[PDB]
RNA sequence: UGGGAGAGGGUGGUGGAAUUCCCGGAGUAGCGGUGAAAUGCGCAGAUACCGGGAGGAACGCCGAUGGCGAAGGCAGCCACCUGGUCCACCCGUGACGCUGAGGCGCGAAAGCGUGGGGAGCAAACCGGAUUAGAUACCCGGGUAGUCCACGCCCUAAACGAUGCGCGCUAGGUCUCUGGGUCUCCUGGGGGCCGAAGCUAACGCGUUAAGCGCGCCGCCUGGGGAGUACGGCCGCAAGGC
């Protein structure tokens, strides 16, 4: 298992029906394929830097699984098939190497 | 005659003609000028002189639809540009802001060979 | 990549005795771990000519060791090789 | 020239890795989104390229600009 | 065993700027191009402007005078697979080494074959200029190609015009990457200046073109000529 971190911006203008909605579809491709849940951050609404998908602003959702190496790729590739889920960048983890600290 | 009020000027720069564009508050134009409009049709298109009187003319057809303020916007580089910001600022109009705004790509697509002879 | 477990394991698995990191048999065994994979990794991306040229690279560090040990034991040579495929 | 202050200075103890720490990475960019010369980040060889592929990898995410329109001027 | 840097390679995904085209709005007479022009495009409404969409190709700033690779050569971002390499410790093997005819593999661009793709650029070609002429430079278009897959081709100012490996012989200075008790010492790499020495000179100078040893490749006046013949390879162009 190697330890990876599941950025995900979705759209702003959700509510709550849905966006617990869409909250249960991730948690579900997440673990069909072996991530294990973190450390996780739900900051939220967030002004974007430039409009994305038509919108100027984003919904952020932060996780930090600890998935199969070989299965990442494929726990991309249903993670973006969703049409509220407007980004999705899994990024291996790397301790914080500081500066000017 | 929407009597705009306060628009957007867009200027336009090249080493071969100035076109000037005022648009309403947002995007959609109005009146336009150009060296081509004017009289200048060689290359005297792009002497500053013919890019202040466009500014200038493109200005005062602006008048008349009742404008006030404007927010100049730049692209390109040509003796005109600076030129044509400095006629559009006595004119007759209030200059709210100044943004240049050129299109630069992230490097896309090949340029004429006119514009390489450096790989 | 080789997990430090999946090596170690081959280290013990061929080592004369308690200790031997490296030797003509620890090598050839850790060689022939890394050939084996490159190749099965070659044969699927047949357009990484790179990671080609170091397939060569181990290959031949290998058959020099070998050259070796079939030389000076010549018994210790036919055990090696008869446990790894190798010379077929 | 470049006589003024030093982005490094200009900033506390922080993790060149973090893609989402929006308000301190964008400090380092200029009035337009383009990355600062490392003559002016005052970071090191090692620092600038960090920080590089970090500002990258948070401006595909949206937290920060591609681009920028000049100002001023 | 434990740390490190990296545009090293292969596969899949994905991001934004920009160009072209199409859709719509708003708008009017030109745009473009040049030393001047003109061809060309525009009232079937272009150019400039705003919003939407399609698509191909290339990655701005970071970026270096920097890095990686044996060379060719390699830079958006993420993941997976995979090569090389540096350091500390001195832990294991015990000379297991170096070079390398032939062989085999890699090998920019153009080119060839089959299939696909085709935004921009553009041999040939069609035009506008310039000119005594203009089979050119400048301008407008534009096909092969440039892109991808697979298979060929095997060339180059394929250059550091400098084969590989090791030992020895002042230092100074800048820099990349590592270890250390971190005004600094030590290792690896990239530069400039210079001891000794070398060189026809220019220059080289611990990254040798210095003092040496080892193995390979090559040279032997210019032209005829990288031609002819022969052989071998190639679908061809052609290559050795
Ligand atoms: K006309
Ligand atoms: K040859
Ligand atoms: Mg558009
Ligand atoms: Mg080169
Ligand atoms: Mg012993
Ligand atoms: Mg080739
Ligand atoms: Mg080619
Ligand atoms: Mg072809
Ligand atoms: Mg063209
Ligand atoms: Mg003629
Ligand atoms: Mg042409
Ligand atoms: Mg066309
Ligand atoms: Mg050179
Ligand atoms: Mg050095
Ligand atoms: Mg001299
Ligand atoms: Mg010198
Ligand atoms: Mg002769
Ligand atoms: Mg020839």
């Amino acid at each position: 298992m190697r330890r990876y971190e599941v950025n995900i911006v979705l759209n702003p203008n959700l509510d709550q029906s849905q966006l617990a909605l869409e909250k249960e579809i991730i948690q579900r491709a997440l673990e069909n394929y072996g991530a294990r849940v973190e450390k996780v951050e739900e900051l939220g609404l967030r002004r974007l830097a430039y409009p994305i998908a038509k919108d100027p602003q984003g919904y952020f959702l932060w996780y930090q699984v600890e998935m199969p190496e070989d299965r990442v790729n494929d726990l991309a590739r249903e993670l973006r098939i969703r049409d509220n889920v407007r980004r999705v960048m899994v990024v291996k983890s790397q301790e914080p190497f500081l500066a000017n600290a | 005659k929407r009597q705009v009020a306060s628009g957007r000027a867009y200027i336009h720069a090249s080493y071969n003609n100035t076109i000037v564009t005022i648009t309403d508050p947002d995007g959609n134009p109005i009146t336009w000028s150009s060296g081509g409009v004017i009289g200048y049709k060689g290359s005297r298109k792009g002497t500053p002189y013919a890019a202040q009187l466009a500014a200038l003319d493109a200005a005062k057809k602006a008048m008349a639809y009742g404008m006030q303020s404007v927010d100049v916007i730049v692209r390109g580089t040509g003796a005109g540009r600076e030129q044509a910001i400095r006629a559009l600022q006595a004119s007759g109009l209030q200059v709210k802001s100044i943004v240049d705004d050129t299109p630069v790509p992230h490097n896309g697509c090949r340029p004429k060979k006119k514009f390489r002879k450096a790989s | 990549p080789i997990t430090k477990e999946e090596k170690q394991k081959v280290i013990q698995e061929f080592a004369r005795f308690p200790g031997d990191t490296g030797s003509t048999e620890v090598q050839v065994a850790l060689l022939t771990l890394r050939i084996n994979r490159l190749s099965e990794h070659l044969k699927v991306h047949k357009k990484d000519h790179h990671s080609h040229r170091g397939l060569l690279m181990m290959v031949g560090q290998r058959r020099r060791l070998l050259r070796y040990l079939q030389r000076e034991d010549p018994e210790r040579y036919r055990a090696l090789i008869e446990k790894l495929g190798i010379r077929g | 020239p470049s006589r003024k202050a030093k982005v490094k200075a200009t900033l506390g103890e922080f993790d060149l890795r973090d893609y989402r720490n929006v308000e301190v990475l964008k400090r380092f960019l200029s009035e337009t989104g383009k990355i600062l010369p490392r003559r002016r980040t005052g970071l090191s060889a090692k620092e600038q390229r960090i920080l590089a592929k970090t500002i990258k990898r948070a401006r595909i995410l949206g937290l920060l600009p591609f681009t920028e329109k000049l100002v001023r001027k």
